[PDB]
């Protein structure tokens, strides 16, 4: 089902870049309806202006200019009960670029109860000329590399060592 | 079914109290809102009943003139218990009491008889 | 002369028999349920001839000398009981009608008097009670520890329930909790997991939980099942315990223990189920198997025109033809079951008649035969034979077909059995049917009278509570479909506990009778009911059963494969490898950092071995190599993972298989099987008895068959009905009464649905399944309702209208499980029993060293003295010496710990202070004496006390105890967590430990367990291995799969250790059938097939319905076989420590 998994924070310049803001229900079985806003406030500035509201199932996006075009949906569809919230862009550029809050208003329909939650899911990313390969990846295949050298080194050494020996005894009988 | 238990004949002196003693007896536990008791009177066999008491929440007691003010409730419904009491009896008093019990969620409805004789 | 007339009277051919008529007719009369009034006068008649046959006796055998002769005998007292209370009723009575009534039933046990040969039978079964006095006594024991532990632990939990949050008007928990009784007025309260009974159970800790948001979690109210199941008391925690070593619908208090709890107790559940049910009621087998053969082999020892006529008649003769005409038939007759079992729900009319045609042909052929066999060797010499007799009436039954109850037609399929004369092992089984109405018909015959005294005994007492209470027990004001009102069906609750499913039936009882008496007669039922159908089987079974440089470089490689470090360091890489299959799941995309070193590490692993194997080719050549068992599977594995990797690095990947291979990854751990010296020999052991297990289900297939296709013609298409979505309950039937009805309402309205059971008897396979289920007794009953209020194909289901179906899977039962499980476990053990015999009469599960360290343990058993010890010199040290020797102060010691253990017992869910406080403050004199104990014996044996091993363990205690004391003392100065707390105080429990040290008995016992411990962790090793690739193939392919029974948040397969928990559920094949449900919906409206699953890919939760049955089944069927394992390895050791 619904898992939580953290946005990536690195986007290249002049591609696609998608945000990933994923906010679960602690029971899936009770049923809510949602609504989400995303404020961005660009790096080095103080502040959030709110970029888009979607309530219902149209999207409502500010008109400011950072951010005009270039955004659409890729949140839960038809469901009225979102769970998933994702933002994608399209031609991403350096104006893109500082913090994301997203915050989520959801309403729990209970037997006598109505319940009105706010949970805030915050994205961070900095726009990159390149896309740089994660340090996970690249010491990862070079430590393995290394394994496999060295294992095969040792495999090659015991046989210099026990294969002489082996010779060895067949000449002194 | 209701299990009810009365007095099938109640003889009584003129003058002394009469205790109405009657067992209503069904499983599950009493409501308060779900129990309810009604008791009527009737001078004889096929003479209209006449509704004295009920319990509806609380005791109704509907002062029938015929009775004055000498009936009172006698019994804890909580124990299936649901006996009144006739001060002072009279000659008049004689005749036919029917206690009727009504136990929610009980379907079945319960039904005791008492014939009342007063003597002289 | 009158004695003498009596006398005469009194032995006659004709007076048992007719003492014995009546009382027959007297049973069914009790089955009346509401007798008419003149029915009465019938049961003076009883009276009398009770009277008339009890006053001849006592007549004769007095002499009018204190009927001496009368009273002697054990059995004559009954007689006097039932003449007097039939006269005491008609005197002056007690109040209780039902309770004085009941007594009549004492009648019935009359019977056993009367029938030759009962009286031996009941003494028999007598004398097996007295052999299982120690194995009681232990039983109460062990059920007690577990009960003081588990109350320990959870007393308090069930209570759990989501309060929610904000409250309107100022309202406190407290206040809302005495106002309101009310199931709606609660619902609007507590959370209620869509139309339970009770409130969801919630939990404190990060592992169990979880409220909805907007929802707390408080502890308050009763526990669930109606306040019956709940650890808070000693008596309480008691009957839970029971109920998990019975193991009867053991799998929810696990279930909902765990998520009150938290998972992390699963552990408690491993140890209890593990130790506490398999091997308790594997002890009470051996003793009841063990004492039955010394009673059955002591007894056995102790006995050692007219002239045309005749030239057509030797013709027919002649056309007997054994060696190819009888022989042929059979061919016929295989060839027809096989025609009979093609049916289904949905049959095209052309098909349809074409069996048709297809059955007369058959008909024809059998009877022509049967008509054309009795012109060959007359009709008195052809109904000389049995088998003849029996094929004559089944021809029969079909000519009647024709022109004059269709089922019977059914029954020509048992014709079926015909091949059994053929065959060795069918030969078996209808020998084991023979043995049970054959020489052992009198014991049979005792269950049977068992089972209808217990019926009509509970129809009396609770049949008219069930009745007026309905209530209590049932939302809708109506009887349940397990009641006790009526014979058949206070008969099928007796029938339901003799398997083990005596709790959800006793809840309801309970309800409307009470406690004390729905208990007491529950409680009888199950042990003495289940002794005699224990005594059956085991007495069933047990009858039945009796230049060239090239050459240097081989040679050298053939010393790295061989040398240790080598050996080792690929073990190490084995499970290292398996290790990294857990991590895959659900959670993965969360992670990244892992789920990239994981990817990486695998390609290591692939290099490794591969480069392995290599080594292996050059070592020992490729004709030595291929022709290993294990090599195969080793090659095998890594060819596979090699595939993926060259298919993986190319690209073009995803696309089915190669894509299907990838799940194949699960196999893994398999090579791991190989390397452990353990796991391999009990391995060994199943592969020696696969044959001999593939005879017996050959066997059990073509019996199933039978039943499978007589079910298909009962039920086929017969279990659709209309239901209501939104609570699935089924429409009344007064309107929507058939299908064509039902779609008029969908068209005008929105969720009803026409829909099939999806485990049913449509065709002859999903019988199969539907058979599987009643078999194991898990997931029965839904199937059973479904085939009662069946009418017609087309036809809305009526409640109860065919209410006598019952009768079908009573009767599968009996033949079905009863007796094949009595066949499956007869070959298992005994093929077994061959495999000792082969490797020289040595333990066949265990491994070399094993054995040596299995030995040592044996030498603990003897009893050569050990040194006395001398007094010290100083009398001072001398008397004390002299106290602590003499026995009477020892067993003043034993009666301390008892005195002790009765405290625990006292403790409760909220006791108060001022009982708390005293229970702290005895505790602390029983450390205290129990410490002082201990110097004293010290004082005086000084040196000499260390040498016992009992003393040892006393010494432990005590140094436990003082420590479990202080500790949650300073616990409670530093404070924060509780929880750390009560396992603390767990020490305790050690001193009752002590007690095994006085009773002789119950040691004997418990060292016979000490003794399978080798055994039995072998093959706990092969177990857990096989769950561990089961877990891993479950993760893949069924998470995501929908929630629905058995399947929600906690015991899913979204992670590794959710799987492990199912896995070790399923392992008794309790709620088995919950978990397989889900996986069988596919296809709108069961599931939705492309659903986003956000956080991730993968797109549907549908289930495979042919994968998700393959794999349960598979499931069920292995652990079972590995379970027989158990059996065996306890019985061996049993007899051994027994017989010395
Ligand atoms: C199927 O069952 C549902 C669930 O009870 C029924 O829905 C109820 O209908 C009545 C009157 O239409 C409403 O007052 C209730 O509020 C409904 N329950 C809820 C909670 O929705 C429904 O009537 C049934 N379907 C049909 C066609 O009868
Ligand atoms: C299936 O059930 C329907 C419903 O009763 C039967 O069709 C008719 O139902 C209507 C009510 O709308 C009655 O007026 C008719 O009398 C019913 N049929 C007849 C011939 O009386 C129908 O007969 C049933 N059987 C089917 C359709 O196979
Ligand atoms: N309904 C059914 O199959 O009846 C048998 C019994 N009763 C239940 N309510 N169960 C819950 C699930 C289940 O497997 O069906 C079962 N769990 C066990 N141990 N036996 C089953
Ligand atoms: C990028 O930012 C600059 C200044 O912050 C602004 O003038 C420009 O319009 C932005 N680009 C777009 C496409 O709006
Ligand atoms: C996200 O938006 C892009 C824009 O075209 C769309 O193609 C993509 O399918 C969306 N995400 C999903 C739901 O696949
Ligand atoms: C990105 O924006 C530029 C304008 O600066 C536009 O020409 C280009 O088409 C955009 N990229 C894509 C992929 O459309
Ligand atoms: C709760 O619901 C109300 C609707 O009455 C809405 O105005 C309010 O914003 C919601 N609360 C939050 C935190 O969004
Ligand atoms: C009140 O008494 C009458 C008798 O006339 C009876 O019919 C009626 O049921 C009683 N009311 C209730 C609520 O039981
Ligand atoms: C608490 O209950 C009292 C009733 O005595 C009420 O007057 C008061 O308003 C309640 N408190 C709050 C915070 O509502
Ligand atoms: C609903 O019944 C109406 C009759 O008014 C019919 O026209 C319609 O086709 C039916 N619905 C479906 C899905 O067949």
């Amino acid at each position: 089902g619904c898992v939580e998994v953290d946005s990536e924070t690195e986007a290249v310049y002049g591609m696609t870049f998608k945000i990933l803001c994923i906010s679960c229900k602690r029971r899936s079985e009770t049923n809510a309806e949602t609504f989400t806003e995303w404020t961005f406030r660009q790096k080095g500035t103080e502040e959030f202006v709110k970029i888009l509201r979607y309530e219902n199932e149209v999207l409502q996006l500010e008109e400011d200019e950072r951010f005009e075009g270039r955004v659409v949906w890729n949140g839960s569809r038809g469901t009225k009960d979102l769970q998933d919230l994702s933002i994608f862009i399209t031609n991403v550029t350096y104006n893109h670029s500082g913090d994301y809050e997203c915050h989520v208003y959801r309403l729990l329909f209970f037997e006598n109860y109505e319940h009105n939650t706010s949970v805030v899911k915050k994205i961070h990313i900095e726009v990159v000329d390149k896309a740089n390969r994660d340090m996970a990846s690249i010491v990862s295949e070079i430590m393995m590399y290394v394994l496999i050298v060295v294992l095969t080194i040792w495999l090659v050494a015991e046989m210099i060592y026990c294969y002489k020996k082996i010779a060895a005894a067949t000449e002194t009988a | 079914s209701m299990e009810v238990t009365v007095p099938a004949t109640l003889n009584v002196l003129n003058g002394s109290d009469a205790r109405l003693p009657c067992t209503f007896n069904s499983c599950y536990t009493v409501n308060h809102k779900q129990f309810s008791l009604n008791w009527t009177y009737q001078e004889c066999n096929n003479c209209s009943e006449e509704m004295f008491l009920q319990f509806r929440m609380k005791i109704i007691n509907l002062k029938l003139e015929r009775f004055q003010d000498r009936v009172e409730f006698s019994g804890n419904p909580s124990k299936y218990d649901v006996s009144v009491m006739l001060r002072n009896v009279q000659p008049e008093d004689e005749g036919i009491y029917n206690c009727y019990i009504m136990n929610p969620p009980d379907r079945h409805r319960g039904h005791g008889k008492i014939h009342l004789q007063v003597l002289m | 002369p009158l004695r003498r007339i009596s006398i005469k009277i009194l032995v006659h051919s004709l007076f048992s028999m007719l003492i014995m008529c009546t009382i027959l007719t007297n049973c069914i009369f009790m089955t009346m349920n509401n007798p008419p009034d003149w029915t009465k006068n019938v049961e003076y008649t009883f009276t009398g001839i009770y009277t008339f046959e009890s006053l001849v006796k006592i007549l004769a055998r007095g002499f009018c000398v204190g009927e001496f002769t009368f009273l002697r005998d054990p059995w004559n007292w009954l007689d006097f009981v039932v003449i007097v209370f039939a006269y005491l009723t008609e005197f002056v009575n007690l109040g209780n009608v039902s309770a004085l009534r009941t007594f009549r039933v004492l009648r019935a046990l009359k019977t056993i008097s009367v029938i030759p040969g009962l009286k031996t039978i009941v003494g028999a079964l007598i004398q097996s009670v007295k052999k299982l006095s120690d194995v009681m006594i232990l039983t109460v024991f062990c059920l007690s520890v577990f009960a003081l532990i588990g109350l320990q632990l959870f007393m308090g939990n069930l209570k759990h329930k989501c309060f929610r949050n904000s409250l309107e008007n100022n309202e406190t928990l407290e206040s809302i909790m005495n106002t309101l009784e009310s199931e709606e007025d609660f619902r609007k309260y507590f959370y209620y997991l869509e139309g339970s009974k009770d409130a969801l159970l919630c939990g404190f800790s990060t592992d169990s939980g979880q409220c909805p948001e907007g929802y707390t979690c408080v502890k308050i109210g009763r526990n669930p099942d109606y306040g019956y199941t709940s650890f808070d008391t000693f008596s309480w925690a008691f009957l839970a315990l029971f109920r998990l070593m019975t193991q009867d619908y053991w799998e929810n208090l696990y279930q909902q223990t765990l998520r009150a709890a938290g998972k992390t107790y699963m552990i408690f559940f491993v140890v209890v189920i593990f130790l506490g049910s398999f091997y308790l009621i594997n002890l009470i087998l051996a003793v009841v198997a063990m004492a039955y053969k010394e009673q059955n082999q002591a007894n056995i020892e102790e006995a050692k025109c007219s002239p045309y006529w005749i030239k057509f008649k030797k013709c027919i003769y002649f056309i007997v033809m054994d060696p190819f005409v009888d022989l042929a038939i059979t061919i016929c007759i295989v060839l027809n079951t096989l025609f009979m079992a093609m049916e289904h729900h949905p049959m095209t009319e052309e098909f349809k008649n074409v069996l048709a045609i297809g059955n007369l042909v058959f008909t024809g052929i059998f009877a022509a035969e049967m008509v054309l066999k009795l012109i060959a060797m007359d009709p008195y010499e052809y109904f000389q034979v049995g088998w003849n007799i029996f094929d004559s009436l089944i021809v029969t039954l079909s000519l009647v077909e024709l022109f004059l109850l269709s089922v019977l037609r059914s029954f020509r399929l048992l014709r079926v059995f015909k091949l059994a004369k053929s065959w060795p092992t069918l030969n078996m089984l209808i020998k084991i049917i023979g043995n049970s109405v054959g020489a052992l018909g009198n014991l049979t015959l005792v269950l049977a009278i068992i089972v209808f005294i217990f019926a009509v005994v509970g129809m009396q007492l609770f049949g008219k509570s069930y009745k007026e209470c309905v209530c209590k027990i049932n939302d809708d004001c109506t009887l349940p479909r397990w009641h006790m009102n009526d014979f058949f069906h206070s008969f099928l609750i007796v029938f339901r506990v003799l398997c083990g499913e005596w709790i959800e039936t006793m809840w309801d009882c309970m309800e409307v009778a009470g406690q004390a008496m729905c208990l007491i007669v529950y409680m009888m039922v199950m042990v003495i009911g289940n002794l005699v159908v224990l005594n059956l089987f085991l007495a069933l079974l047990l009858s039945s059963f009796s230049g060239k440089i090239w050459w240097n470089i081989r040679k050298t490689c053939y010393k790295i494969v061989e040398h240790s470090w080598f050996e080792s360091f690929i073990v190490l890489m084995i499970l290292l490898s398996s290790g990294a299959l857990a991590f895959e799941d659900i959670y993965i995309e969360r992670k990244k950092t892992i789920k990239i070193i994981l990817e990486y590490a695998d390609k290591i692993f692939t290099y490794i071995f591969i480069l392995e194997m290599l080594l292996k080719w050059i070592a020992y050549g490729y004709k030595t190599y291929f022709t290993n068992a294990w090599c195969w599977l080793d090659f095998l594995i890594v060819d596979v993972s090699l595939v993926t990797l060259v298919a993986n690095t190319l690209g073009y990947s995803d696309l089915g298989p190669i894509k299907s291979l990838r799940t194949l990854r699960a196999l893994r751990p398999l090579r791991a099987l190989s390397r452990f010296e353990g796991m391999r020999v009990v391995v060994n052991a199943l592969i020696g008895a696969i044959p001999s297990i593939m005879n017996v289900l050959l066997v059990c297939l073509i019996f199933w068959l039978i039943f499978s296709i007589m079910g298909v013609n009962l039920f086929a298409g017969k279990f659709y009905e209309c239901i209501n979505t939104t609570d699935g309950s089924r429409f009344p039937a007064s309107q929507v009464p058939n299908r064509s009805e039902c779609f008029a309402l969908m068209n005008v309205s929105q969720n009803v649905r026409w829909k099939n059971l999806k485990v049913n008897f449509d065709n002859v396979g999903l019988g199969y399944l539907s058979l599987l289920q009643v078999a194991t007794f898990k997931g029965w009953t839904i199937i059973m309702y479904a085939a009662v209020d069946s009418v017609n194909v087309d036809k809305q289901p009526k409640y109860e209208y065919s209410l006598y179906m019952y009768i079908y899977f009573v009767v599968f039962i009996i033949f079905g499980s009863f007796f094949t499980l009595n066949l499956f476990i007869g070959v298992i053990i005994d093929n077994f029993n061959q495999q000792k015999k082969k490797l020289g009469g040595q333990d066949i599960f265990m491994t070399e060293e094993q054995k040596k360290y299995y030995n040592a343990m044996k030498k603990l058993g003897s009893k050569k003295p050990q040194k006395p010890i001398p007094r010290p010199g100083n009398k001072i040290q001398g008397c004390i010496f002299d106290l602590v020797t003499n026995q009477a102060f020892d067993i003043s010691i034993m009666v301390l710990i008892c005195l002790n253990m009765v405290t625990m017992m006292v403790e409760k869910e909220g006791q108060s202070q001022h009982m708390t406080e005293v229970l702290y403050w005895i505790n602390v004199v029983f450390i205290i004496l129990f410490t002082g104990e201990c110097v004293l014996k010290l004082i005086s044996l000084r040196h000499y006390y260390f040498t016992v091993g009992w003393n040892i363990f006393d010494f432990v205690v005590v140094i436990i105890s003082i420590v479990g004391m202080f500790l949650a003392d300073l616990i409670e100065t530093y404070f924060v967590s509780p929880t750390l707390f009560r396992v603390i105080r767990l020490a305790r429990i050690g001193r009752i430990l002590r007690l095994v040290k006085g009773a002789k008995g119950i040691r004997t016992l418990l060292f016979a367990l000490m003794m399978s411990l080798p055994a039995l962790f072998n093959i706990g090793l092969l177990l857990f291995l096989v769950m561990f690739i089961y877990a891993i193939f479950g993760m893949s392919n069924f998470a995501y799969v929908k929630k629905e029974d058995g399947i929600n948040d906690m015991f899913n397969f979204e992670t590794f250790g959710n799987s492990m928990i199912c896995l070790f559920q399923i392992t008794t094949s309790a709620g088995w059938d919950g978990l397989l449900a889900p996986i069988l919906n596919s296809k709108p409206p069961d599931c939705d097939p492309k659903k986003v699953h956000p956080g991730s890919s993968v797109e549907g939760d549908c289930g495979n319905p042919s994968v998700g049955i393959f794999y349960f089944v598979s499931y069920i069927i292995i652990s079972f076989l590995v379970v027989v394992n158990m059996y065996i390895a306890v019985i061996l050791e049993n007899f051994s420590v027994a017989t010395e």
